[PDB]
Order: C-alpha cells, then structure tokens, then sequence
C-alpha cells in the first residue's frame, strides 16, 4: 500500500542553480488512473500545483522547486497541495529541480515528498487506500 | 562544513609612530565560511610569531612590532597576542584589525610585512589550531 520511497541525488549543496535537482523519488500505482498523486508540503502559494516556493527547516532560507512537473496535472494532493502526472505506469519518478539560481546559505531543507497515486473512495474502486504516504528528504549544507 | 576561512592581502598606511597604546591600524579582510559551529582563529606564521606574540617584520628585516589583532567592532572574540580565536561559534567574517602591544618607539623604517594564517582554534593554551582557509599577508607602510 502506498509504498512511496525518496532518493537525494546529493543532500545538498551550496550554490544551487536553476534548474537543478534536490530530490528524486519513486511514486507507484495500482490500476488505471490519470494521476500520479504527489505532494511536497512547505509553503505553496495557494493553488500552485505544479511549482511552489519551498522553505528551510528553520524558516529563513527560501528554496523555489520545480517539481510540477512539465505534465503534471493540478488534481488535488495531501498535505500541502501536489500533482498528479499521467498515472499509466506502476511507478514513475519524479525530480524536483530547483530554481533557485544564485547561492543559498547554510541551512536545513527538509521536504516531505511523497505520494500514492490512488484514488481513496471515489468511482475507480481499486484498492481502497484513504491514506497517501509523505516522504522525508534533508538537505543539510554542511 | 567546513570551515574555510578566505583572507586577502591589505596594505595600510600608518607609522608605528602614532600607535601609542592599543590602537587598530589595519584592518584584515577575513571572510570565514561554513564555519557556523567552529571558532575562526587566525595566526601569524613562525616568522612573524614567537613565543605567543605577533609582530611586524620589515621588508628587509630590522626591526619587530609586537601587535595584537582585534575584530574591531564586529562580535566577541577571544584575544590573545599569540593565537586569535573566536569564543561564540558561528558564521563571521569581518575585518580584524591590527592593534600594537605597548608600542615599540619606532624607528624609522620603511615598510612592514606579516603573514597571518587562518584557520580554526580548539581548547586553550594548548596551540590548537589547524589551517582551514589561506594565508594572508598584511602589509604595514610606515612614514
């Protein structure tokens, strides 16, 4: 159930440009669905779906992601919004690159990616999972 | 992190003839990064550095100014004569400047030059110190 599990492709960094990646996890999926269900949970802007300005551990380092993703689809999420990509495949993954473009300083940024992709109790049936798992991924600079 | 502490060479321009009792006359520029848990500690090398003192050399060698460092007016620091340390771990990286110990009369020279290292300091009293960043050197221009 769920199953959703994050990878780092660094933990870190210093002078984060844009368009360069933090995270990468694995998101999974059961039967025939639209939407690959992810979410981030920091600080997003409204009903930002797909890019939202994220924010350290400590709130005072601001960290913008593009992890929307080029094809995602704003269908809800859990936790602190999301998006939802084609959910055709069993398991995808999904990058955040981030726009940050000049340096940050020494911080903590945690985020909490993760996703389910199914549908809770709607009309899809599948197997009934209420429940999204979130993710944990650090970025300590150090 | 890490802790490496950048420094550049300054050149100032006042005679040891003024400087009668602890007074800043050159400012190091010292930028320490990453060092958010590590006390940035500064320290003359052998040449200029003896016995826990730090003094000027000419450029052609005569004659020694003992002087102290001091962050002139940017955090606490633990001062010493011998070994410069902050005591408040964190990031820093402001000009130190340069004060004399007793004064020295002065006689008349020409130019003094002092090769600070940089790193960071552990314990006390102990020399324990350890190069993490670059080796300035402060050049003193007198009369």
């Amino acid at each position: 159930s769920a199953e959703l599990h994050l990878e780092s492709r660094g933990g870190s960094g210093t002078q984060l440009r844009d368009g360069a990646k933090v995270a990468t996890g694995r998101i999974i999926c059961r039967e025939a669905h639209t939407g690959f269900h992810v979410w981030m949970n920091e600080r997003q802007v409204d009903g930002r779906a797909e890019r939202y300005v994220v924010q350290s551990k400590d709130g005072r380092h601001e960290l913008r992601v593009r992890t929307g993703g080029d094809g995602w689809s704003p269908v809800k999420g859990e936790g602190g919004k999301g998006v939802s990509r084609p959910g055709q495949e069993e398991q995808v993954f999904f990058d955040v690159m981030a726009d940050g473009n000049q340096d940050i300083a020494p911080g903590e940024y945690r985020f909490s990616v993760g996703g389910a992709c199914v549908v809770p109790q709607e009309d899809n049936k599948q197997g009934f999972t209420p429940s999204g798992t979130t993710g944990t991924t650090k970025l300590t600079v150090t | 992190e890490e802790c490496q502490v950048r420094v550049g060479d300054l050149t100032v321009a006042k005679t040891r003839g003024q400087l009668t009792d602890a007074a800043p006359i050159g400012p190091v520029t010292v930028q320490a990064l990453g060092c958010n848990a590590r006390q940035v500690a500064l320290k003359a090398d052998t040449d200029n550095f003896e016995q826990g003192k730090f003094f000027l050399i000419s450029d052609n060698n005569r004659d020694k100014l003992y002087v102290n460092i001091r962050p002139m007016d940017n955090s606490a620091w633990t001062t010493d004569n011998g070994v410069f340390y902050k005591n408040d771990v964190g990031s820093w990286g402001g000009t130190i400047g340069i004060y004399v110990d007793g004064q020295q009369t002065n006689t008349p020279p020409g130019n003094y030059t002092l090769t600070l290292t940089g790193g960071y300091w552990a314990k006390d009293n102990k020399q324990g110190f350890t190069p993490s960043g670059t080796t300035g050197t402060t050049k003193l221009t007198v009369t």
